[PDB]
């Protein structure tokens, strides 16, 4: 790394700095005084103080990236969000007065809930001894399950069975399916939850 | 509803209607604009279930010039110019909607760049073997010209005998609609049918039967270069296309009884850098010499009132779904990121 | 296979021919019988028009020069 | 040593590219009417009328399609010479698929129009005779990475061995691009393959509309007639590098074309290997221009599958219409 160990990561949150001195605890006050001394790294291209910033969508865009082509990945992401918005407006305009109160049109709410519906709770970790790798059920950490939801969505949208259907349209359809607890990604979550219940023999190894 | 105006008649818009949106009826949308509107504005029309256009200074000035036009003087060329995505196409659409309500005969070319690139069926004209025909591009235009001007096709009548084939001809005094039909049924005679139509409209308007509006978007295509090729892979010049050759005659101010309104466009242009928007730069020496003398009209980014009203229109359609978009800080961020450019603002608001 | 290039001179130019043709037609429509192509081209509006055109053709094209051309053309074509 | 991009490679089509309207757009070009007149003189019927307007069922018959394709290919070469002389001047390679090979040699100055056309006529007639001799056919198959072709051929033979027939034939007949082959032989074998596609892992399966099993041993009776037809003919040294269909390499000496042209009749077509031989090169090296002189655009698609970078500089000579009336 070109940065020394001294350099610390920056904090881009904009409302943190405006917190009044009165609300500061002695511990938070000490941390604020300590950051005064430290060297801080330059903020990387990416996250900003903008109010439309969304870390989850940024990570999804980075996971769709191929060959460092960030312009194309962000273009695909915004096309997907626009497509979800337009499809929900289409469904809302054709819906009855009493079905309009339950149609979500915010594409960000749909994206977040769709990814949340695809997160697994349990997974399997192989462990090595005796020459035989042993598959033990494990409760997945929050980071791991958030990553797996995104990876499953992107792999599902990269399947070659979707011939000439463009990625924004495939991804919007998959997101709207997962928003309603349907589709192949929810089934992939279920098939891991069942294949972890089929192997509860080694269910109590707590030291993966 | 501070961003809307109840005056939906373009014959009565003025400086007090600046920045406000007026609604174009579905019937007007189907008749006047089968082909004119930008590809990304028809998406908004389909999603909002309504077509509302803002009133701006460019269109108001161009409407003032067209209300006080003298139909005895030679036709005056008005050229809309401005940076990319500043709204000159929708200004031209506002003017076309004004003229269509006043029973002008509309000659609307929605994008002239399509006639000089990506042509698959290119023929050699039987009328003149030194020119090339574009049947798919001429028959596509004839259908929409028929749609816009259905009423006049029976009132207007040709003044010469037109011979399509040894078997088939249009005899003097037949309604112009027949000519249009001959181009829509047999595409082989589409390009010949367009020229005849032009040759008629330019002549009869001089006689005073009707007023003619020649609306051409992306007019810089006519005096530039093409990306079409022969079978020997040699370049083709724009004047060798009959469809482009016949449309240049309309830009010359050798007829009266109408106006020629046009808009430049770098989008879709060939061999022009991205930041070229000025009249000479886009037109070329030949284009400027052809259009000279003409009245240039500048289209700029939104001023604060127009920008605020555009975001209020989007908020009224519930098109800004982010929770921070309605707030003042969200408006400042949209303003900075778009810099009040209508196209950038629309694209940013699309996915919020 | 020599080639020659030079600056813009308004005289014997396409802009001169076009404006002369347009003004002859405007007079004909006005019903005036005034076809002297020196009387038509010796006004003060033609001086401003040729100044604007020569500027646009020889110097850089900016929006100020485009607006000067606009105003000269408007005065010549009786647009207000 | 010219940079790749100035030189040109001419590809000649073969069986299956026939289409009604063939020849229009080539007649008014120089020297084509005389070629069709010579075709009349050699054949004994008016090829011109059949190609221009025919029922398509006479044109689909083996005795007629091959001479038509040969003549149309050479007419297209004439048209290309007229439009772009430099393309013909800077020619490095030539190749034909099944009968187009006979065209390529004629283009390369190894044979003449009359002798080549007579050879093609005898070939077509003999192949048709052998086709009536025993029922046979051709089937195009596109496979997956899990597909086994020789294996599928073995059970395709096991079925009709159980039925009972002398030395049943079912072998891969055309190598045209990766995982896409054409198998040839008895109908029952190809029928078995159609209904066991799923077991054999075939994505798509399509019977070729041909009379019989070309490029297999079933066409052994047609070898001897064509063989005789080539004895009188004196083949010269090809001027350009003409590539063979038996082993997919250049014809090196004239003393071996006689036997390779007859072995092709009962040998699988090595088209993929020919494309590799003509276009394979290091990444970043430029490719030559490619012209499909003849009807259709099939070889264009096959080249697209075989080598995309070579396909980027591909163009076809249109034989159904012309932009300018010469
Ligand atoms: N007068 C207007 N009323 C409403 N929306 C407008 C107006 N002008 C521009 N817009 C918005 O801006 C978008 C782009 O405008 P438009 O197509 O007219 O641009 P343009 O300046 O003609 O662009 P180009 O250089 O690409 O031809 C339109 O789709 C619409 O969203
Ligand atoms: N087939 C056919 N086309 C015609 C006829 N008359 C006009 N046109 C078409 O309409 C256009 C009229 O343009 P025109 O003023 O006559 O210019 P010009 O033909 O080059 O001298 C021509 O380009 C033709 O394509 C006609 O009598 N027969
Ligand atoms: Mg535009």
């Amino acid at each position: 790394s070109r940065y020394s160990p001294e350099f610390k990561d920056p904090l881009i949150d904009k409302e943190y700095y405006r917190k009044p001195v009165e609300e500061l605890t002695e511990e938070e006050k000490y941390v604020r005084e300590l950051k005064k001394t430290q060297l801080i790294k330059a903020a990387p291209a990416g996250k900003t103080s903008s109010v439309f910033e969304d870390p989850v969508i940024s990570k999804f865009t980075n996971m769709m990236m191929i060959g460092g082509n960030k312009v194309l990945a962000r273009s695909l992401m915004i096309q997907t969000l626009e497509a979800v918005k337009r499809k929900q407006f289409e469904k809302y305009h054709a819906a009855s007065a009493e079905e309009q109160a339950t149609i979500e049109r915010n594409p960000y709410t749909i994206f977040h809930q769709a990814l949340k519906n695809c997160e697994p709770m349990i997974g399997l970790v192989p462990i090595l001894k005796g020459g035989r790798f042993y598959q033990v059920p494990v409760p997945l950490p929050d980071r791991r399950r958030r990553f797996l939801a995104m990876k499953w969505m992107i792999t599902e949208c990269r399947d070659k069975k979707h011939q000439r259907t463009l990625m924004p349209e495939k991804l919007s359809h998959k997101l709207l399916e997962a928003f309603h607890n349907q589709g192949p990604v929810i089934k992939r979550k279920h098939d891991l939850h069942k294949m972890a219940e089929a192997n509860r023999a080694l269910a109590h190894y707590r030291w993966w | 509803a501070i961003s809307r105006t109840n005056e939906n008649d373009p014959a009565k818009h003025g400086d007090q209607h600046e920045g406000q949106h007026y609604n174009i009826s579905p019937q007007d949308l189907e008749t006047v604009f089968p082909h004119g509107l930008p590809p990304r504005f028809v998406m908004q029309v389909k999603t909002f279930s309504e077509a509302c256009l803002m009133v701006r200074k460019p269109a108001l000035e161009l409407l003032h010039y067209l209300k006080n036009t003298s139909f005895a003087y030679p036709a005056i060329r008005y050229l809309l110019y401005g940076e990319k995505g500043t709204g000159k196409t929708l200004s031209l659409c506002h003017v076309i909607h004004f003229c269509a309500k006043q029973d002008w005969l509309i000659l609307h070319i929605p994008d002239a760049h399509l006639w000089v690139k990506n042509c698959r069926d290119l023929l050699q004209s039987s009328y003149n073997k030194q020119r090339f025909d574009q049947p798919l591009e001429a028959s596509t235009w004839l259908k929409n010209f028929k749609t816009t001007n259905e009423r006049f096709l029976n009132q207007i009548k040709v003044q010469e005998k037109y011979v399509w084939n040894k078997r088939e001809s249009t005899e003097k005094g037949s309604p112009l609609g027949e000519v249009v039909e001959q181009g829509i049924t047999r595409v082989r005679n589409a390009t010949d049918a367009v020229g005849i139509v032009l040759k008629e409209l330019k002549r009869q308007s001089s006689l005073g039967m009707f007023h003619l509006l020649v609306a051409v978007d992306g007019i810089n295509a006519l005096w530039g270069r093409t990306t079409l090729k022969r079978e020997d892979k040699s370049p083709i010049a724009p004047e060798e296309l009959a469809l482009v050759h016949n449309l240049r005659k309309m830009m010359k101010n050798d007829w009266h009884g109408g106006a020629i309104v046009s808009a430049l466009s770098q989008t879709g242009s060939l061999f022009k850098p991205r930041k070229a928007y000025l009249p000479q730069e886009l037109l070329g020496k030949e284009g400027f010499d052809a259009l000279d003398p003409f009245i240039p009209i500048l289209v700029s980014n939104y001023n604060p009132k127009e920008f605020e009203s555009c975001i209020q229109y989007y908020l009224e359609n519930n098109w800004l779904q982010h929770e921070k978009a309605p707030t003042e800080e969200g408006k400042k961020e949209l303003l900075f990121l778009s810099n009040a450019n209508p196209s950038l603002l629309e694209r940013h608001c699309a996915y919020l | 296979t020599e080639a020659d290039m030079e600056e813009y001179i308004w005289e014997n130019s396409s802009s001169e021919r076009n404006i002369l043709e347009t003004l002859l037609q405007m007079k004909a429509a006005e019903k005036n019988m005034e076809i002297n192509k020196e009387e038509l081209l010796g006004t003060k509006e033609i001086e401003e028009y040729k100044k604007s055109v020569v500027s646009l053709k020889n110097e850089e094209e900016n929006e100020n020069s485009i607006s000067q051309y606009k105003e000269s053309v408007k005065r010549l074509l009786n647009v207000t | 040593r010219r940079m790749p991009g100035q030189c040109s490679v001419l590809l000649f089509p073969g069986q299956g590219s026939q289409v009604v309207g063939m020849g229009r757009g080539l007649l008014n070009y120089p020297r084509v009417r005389e070629l069709y007149a010579a075709a009349r003189r050699v054949l004994g019927y008016d090829l011109l009328e059949l190609s221009l307007h025919g029922p398509q069922e006479t044109l689909d018959r083996t005795v007629h399609c091959q001479p038509a394709i040969f003549v149309a290919s050479l007419a297209a070469v004439e048209k290309l010479h007229h439009l772009q002389p430099s393309v013909i001047e800077n020619c490095v390679a030539a190749a034909g698929f099944s009968v187009g090979e006979f065209a390529a040699l004629v283009f390369a100055g190894a044979m003449e129009f009359a002798e080549g056309l007579y050879a093609v006529k005898i070939r077509a007639e003999a192949m048709q005779e052998a086709s009536e001799a025993v029922p046979s056919g051709m089937l195009s198959v596109l496979g997956q990475p899990q597909s086994k072709f020789n294996f599928a051929c073995l059970e395709a033979r096991e079925h009709c061995k159980s039925l009972g027939i002398e030395n049943p034939v079912c072998e891969v007949s055309n190598y045209l691009f990766p995982d896409c082959r054409v198998i040839s032989g008895h109908q029952e074998a190809l029928r078995f393959l159609q209904k066991n596609s799923s077991k054999f892992h075939f994505r798509r399966t399509r019977m070729l509309p041909v009379s019989g099993a070309f490029h297999t041993r079933l066409m052994e009776p047609a070898v001897e007639p064509l063989t005789q037809a080539l004895k009188a003919v004196d083949i010269k040294k090809p001027l350009v590098s003409v590539y063979s269909n038996v082993h997919a390499h250049r014809y090196r000496h004239p003393g071996h074309i006689h036997k390779l042209l007859a072995q092709q009749l009962v040998s699988p077509v090595k088209w993929e290997q020919t494309m590799h031989a003509i276009y394979e090169r290091k990444k970043g090296r430029g490719f030559p221009q490619t012209f499909e002189v003849g009807p259709g655009r099939q070889l264009g698609a096959i080249l697209k599958s075989c080598n995309m970078q070579a396909w980027k500089s591909y163009s076809a000579v249109d034989v159904l219409q012309t932009l300018e009336h010469v």
